[PDB]
């Protein structure tokens, strides 16, 4: 087996830069390139360069160009690759991988990945740690129809991810779609959890929304009951 | 992304699908270096073809592909649930080139309309010096809509997030959207809106201070 | 100017000149070498 | 310039040469007769 294994995943704030590591193992180290590629959330892969290791041959892309550093310790046999200048567009997980064949090999380096590392995330975001602000998501009269009432929660003004959301304890599980964390263009996360209760069981059942946010420490329960009119 | 791949594929298992490619002769017509990566969520890509028609040593036989002038095709025969992945194409164009990628999932489901629902930013918020809207989407097929917001006909993009559609446990997606605001700003406009539109059909949803 | 392949910015291009190009190179500073006994027979060359 | 003198030429780790140092000033006159280089990416279609 050949092993790319990278570095841990890191937290940082805009503007600053970051190295990525990524030791290989398991083949002739100096002899095949190693592409590095980073792929936003949801998004498509960034190809962001390549090494040769034999004397740190490099190439770069127009968009990439500037902001990459990318090398290998021969010795130690770990790539390095360094974004700077980060933004907000510059979060994602960052992957090295390398080509199917040798640099002795023909059309090396442009052939296609096979040994792929972890990728590392890498977050770049301006927020600090904030204690979330719970409200209760009150359906109304007019949102029923069929006889069924879809209520939930927000987590927002919270910072940083995630924030997990279950329903009276870990009772209620039926119908239940958390989704996915998304920044604001402030940078203070938000989130929201859904749940589908019978409108017959509006005045028999309690629910409540359980939010956590363990760095900022403040955890509220929020209730979610009927807007009184 | 230089090379367009479809959005969403949907096969129902054991049937066979095909994902395009198309790029400029610059790329996919000029060249043999068409490439296919396999991402299940959450974890690497990986490599499931080269040189247009070509298997990495691990692929199964019911994946194969091919190129038609500027235009290559990938196909699987034989689907199974282990497929239900994303898929990006390669080729070269002189730097890296990359297709959009593309979900797989099963087919033999009907359309849903979207469930949305609209709910006011509470008074534990207007005094918090904030005021957030949020839009529900829940109970709909297929996977790709669009979330508008509307201060009464006058859009405002301020504000505006939206999420990644979540398969849900009824082969259904899930996604929500949300909107920042003021406590001047929600108690001075008359109404606020969410308008989602899926495959030509409009819902829409409002709600107002108090 | 001769490459393998030129398509592929990887390929290495190589110039054939017509006309030499002249440069003038210098180590500009006068060296001392001391000569370091570690032997028997083995002798290091320092710079004084 | 740079002058070094522990060289790994070929890049062959394990065994590195140590050059001694040459006494006096240094100088050397050379025809440059050829080139080694390489192109860019996709980038911008034809602009430059
Ligand atoms: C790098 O740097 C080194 C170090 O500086 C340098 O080498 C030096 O070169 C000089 C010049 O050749 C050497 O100087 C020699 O000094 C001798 C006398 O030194 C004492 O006396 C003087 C006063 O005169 C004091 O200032 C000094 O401090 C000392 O006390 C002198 O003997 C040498 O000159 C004779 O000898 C050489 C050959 O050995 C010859 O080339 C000279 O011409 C001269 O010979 C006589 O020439 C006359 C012509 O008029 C002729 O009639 C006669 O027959 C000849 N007689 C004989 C007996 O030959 C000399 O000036 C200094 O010692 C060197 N040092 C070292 C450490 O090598 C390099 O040149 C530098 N290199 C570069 C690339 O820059
Ligand atoms: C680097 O080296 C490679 C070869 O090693 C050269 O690449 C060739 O480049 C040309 C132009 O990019 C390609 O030619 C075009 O290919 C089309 C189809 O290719 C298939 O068929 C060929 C056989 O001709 C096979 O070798 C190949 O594997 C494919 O199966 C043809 O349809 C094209 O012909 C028509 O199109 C072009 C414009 O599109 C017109 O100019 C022609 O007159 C004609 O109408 C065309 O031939 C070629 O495929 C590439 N070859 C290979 C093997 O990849 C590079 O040119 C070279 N770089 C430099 C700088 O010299």
């Amino acid at each position: 087996e050949v092993q790319l294994v990278e570095s841990g995943a890191q937290v940082k704030k805009p503007g600053a830069s970051v190295t990525v590591s990524c030791t290989a193992s398991g083949y002739k180290f100096t002899g095949y390139h190693m592409h590095w590629v980073r792929q936003a959330p949801g998004r498509g892969l960034e190809w962001m360069g390549w090494i040769n290791p034999f004397r740190g041959a490099v190439k770069y892309p127009q968009n990439f160009r500037g902001r990459v550093s990318m090398t290998r310790d021969t010795s130690m046999e770990i790539f390095y690759m360094e974004l700077s200048r980060l933004t907000s567009d510059d979060t994602a997980v960052y992957y090295c991988a390398r080509e199917m064949f040798d640099s002795s090999a023909d059309w090396s380096p442009w052939r296609g990945m096979v040994a792929w590392g972890q990728g590392t995330l890498v977050t770049v975001s301006s927020a600090s740690t904030k204690g979330p602000s719970v409200f209760p998501l009150a359906p109304s009269s007019k949102s029923t129809s069929g006889g069924t009432a879809a209520l939930g929660c927000l987590v927002k003004d919270y910072f940083p991810e995630p924030v997990t959301v279950s329903w009276n304890s870990g009772a209620l599980t039926s119908g239940v779609h958390t989704f996915p964390a998304v920044l604001q263009s402030s940078g203070l996360y938000s989130l929201s959890s859904v749940v589908t209760v019978p409108s017959s069981s509006l005045g028999t059942q309690t629910y409540i929304c359980n939010v956590n946010h363990k760095p900022s420490n403040t955890k509220v329960d929020k209730r979610v009951e009927p807007k009184s009119c | 992304s230089a090379l367009t791949q479809p959005a969403s594929v949907s096969g129902s298992p054991g049937q066979s699908i095909t994902i395009s490619c198309a790029g400029s002769s610059r790329d996919v017509g000029g060249f043999d270096l068409v490439s296919w990566y396999q991402q299940h969520p959450g974890k690497a890509p990986k490599l499931i073809i080269y040189e247009v028609n070509k298997r990495p040593s691990g692929i199964s036989s019911r994946f194969s592909a091919s190129k038609s002038g500027n235009t290559a095709s990938l196909t699987i025969s034989g689907l199974q649930e282990e497929d239900e992945a994303h898929y990006y194409c390669y080729s070269y164009a002189d730097g890296v080139a990359f297709g959009g990628g593309t979900k797989l999932t099963v087919l033999g489901q009907p359309k849903a309309a979207p469930s949305v629902t609209l709910f006011p930013p509470s008074s534990e918020e207007l005094q918090a010096n904030k005021a957030t809207l949020v839009c529900l989407i829940s109970d709909f097929y297929p996977g790709a809509v669009t979330v508008a917001w509307k201060a009464d006909s006058s859009p405002v993009k301020a504000g505006v997030e939206t999420t990644t559609p979540s398969k849900q446990s009824n082969n259904k997606y899930a996604a929500s959207s949300y909107l920042s605001l003021t406590p001047e700003q929600w108690k001075s406009h008359r109404s606020y809106s969410c308008q989602v539109t899926h495959e030509g059909s409009t819902v829409e949803k409002t709600v107002a201070p108090t | 100017i001769r490459s393998e392949n030129i398509t592929n910015n990887a390929k290495n291009i190589l110039v054939q000149f017509n006309t030499p190009v002249q440069i003038n190179c210098t180590r500009p500073n006068n060296n001392t070498r001391k000569s370091i006994r570690i032997g028997p027979g083995q002798a290091f060359y320092a710079t004084g | 310039c740079r002058i070094k003198q522990i060289i790994n030429m070929w890049q062959r780790i394990g065994q590195a040469m140590y050059a001694p140092p040459i006494q006096g000033v240094i100088r050397c006159v050379s025809n440059i007769t050829g080139l080694i280089l390489t192109r860019d990416g996709g980038s911008t279609n034809s602009t430059t």
